[PDB]
Order: structure tokens, then sequence, then C-alpha cells
């Protein structure tokens, strides 16, 4: 299985989520984020795997 | 949403 990740439409940012959200808005942003630490445009982009 | 996959070595 891989990683799944979505941009934010307003900061441009890749963020990674939760195995099976098969399911997205047309437009998604950080502050929607399940994941509270990744929830504001201001945090850095996560590193991908080496 | 625009989505994408990466590969994951642990899973
Ligand atoms: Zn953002």
């Amino acid at each position: 299985s891989d990683q799944t990740w979505v941009q934010c439409d307003a900061c441009l940012k890749w963020r990674k989520l939760p195995d099976g959200m098969d399911q997205l808005p047309e437009k998604w942003y950080c502050s929607n984020n399940p994941d509270p630490q990744f929830r504001n445009c201001e945090v850095p982009e996560e590193p991908e795997d080496e | 949403a625009r989505t994408k996959q990466t590969a994951r070595k642990s899973t």
C-alpha cells in the first residue's frame, strides 16, 4: 500500500492523508486536515520517504 | 481535490 497525499489549494503544500480517504471535496485546504499537526498552511510540508 | 500516491516501504 502507498501513501496518499492531497494538495492544499491555497498554499500548494502536499499533506499526507489516512489510507482509505476516497472522497474529498473539489477544493481542499490544510484547514480540513484530520491531523491537527498539519491543519495550518504555515506548517512545513513533510518530506517524502527516501 | 488534487491527490497523489507515493511509495511507502513500511507497507
Ligand atoms: Zn495550505
